[PDB]
């Protein structure tokens, strides 16, 4: 009873979080909410095996200590957690040693992995998402009026290549190149307050490919103002690493 | 300008 990485067990509503849709609950088994001990939801994650999962950086800095967080797998809500989602407790923290936004937490014990809870798949090492290709963002955070708070929204949005990206008009050299961008110039649709940390993932034949990490934006659904995520491909060989040695 | 995507948010002048 054993399941592969990237390979949803509900398929992934098309819905061609501001904007988007509402998943299908368990439709995105990698996602992870990150939360405090006895706090709520305030960050994403993605899990990559079952004793590490991914986030953002800037997600850990209320408090170094591991004990200070806890990952929900298998949730659909933010709030009212459904009866089979499992809560692990954080072991260990590990922060991408060239100060980029992208992190690794060990679990205190491995996720069960079922077909609510299977992990994302890495992509090859510095592989480049291309030019106008479709991928999905997904999370619980702010929807700026938009339908779906409180639960798991995904929306579907383009890569934008980081040349385009950096024009003065959009996002003004800010993109580095361990950095993509996803959006509409229209605006309308973003990842927002909440979502950081969590996946932009990439269909690629039969499968979901892990290529971004939630960071940052100017604002979220504005015009002319991607959001920008942490490049994962460019950390596949240091997040291995981590990985073999602890 | 930037605001990482956390909350709260984490955020810039520019």
């Amino acid at each position: 009873p054993s399941f592969d990485c990237g390979k949803p067990q509900v398929e992934p509503k098309k819905c061609p979080v501001v904007g988007g849709c509402v998943a299908h609950p368990h439709s995105w088994p990698w996602q992870v909410s990150l939360r405090t001990r006895f706090g709520m939801h305030f960050c994403g994650g993605t899990l990559i095996s079952p004793e590490w999962v991914l986030t953002a950086a800037h997600c850990l800095e209320k408090s170094p200590r591991p004990s200070s967080y806890k990952v929900i797998l298998g949730a659909h809500q933010e709030v009212n957690l459904e009866p089979h989602v499992q809560e692990i407790e954080v072991s260990r923290l590990f922060l991408e040693p060239t100060r980029k936004d992208i992190a690794l937490l060990k679990l205190s014990s491995p996720a069960v992995i079922t077909d609510k809870v299977i992990p994302a798949c890495l992509p090859s090492p510095n592989y480049v998402v291309a030019d106008r290709t479709e991928c999905f963002i997904t999370g619980w955070g702010e929807t700026q009026g938009t339908f779906g708070a409180g639960l798991l929204k995904e929306a579907q949005l383009p890569v934008i290549e980081n040349k385009v990206c950096n024009r003065y008009e959009f996002l003004n050299g800010r993109v580095q190149s361990t950095e993509l961008c996803a959006g509409h110039l229209a605006g309308g649709t973003d990842s927002c307050q909440g979502d950081s940390g969590g996946p932009l993932v990439c269909f690629e034949k039969d499968k979901y490919i892990l290529q971004g990490v939630t960071s940052w934006g100017l604002g979220c659904a504005r015009p002319n103002k991607p959001g920008v995520y942490v490049r994962v491909s460019r950390f596949v060989t240091w997040i291995e690493g981590v990985m073999r040695n602890n | 300008g930037r605001c990482y995507k956390s909350i709260p948010p984490i955020c810039f002048p520019d």
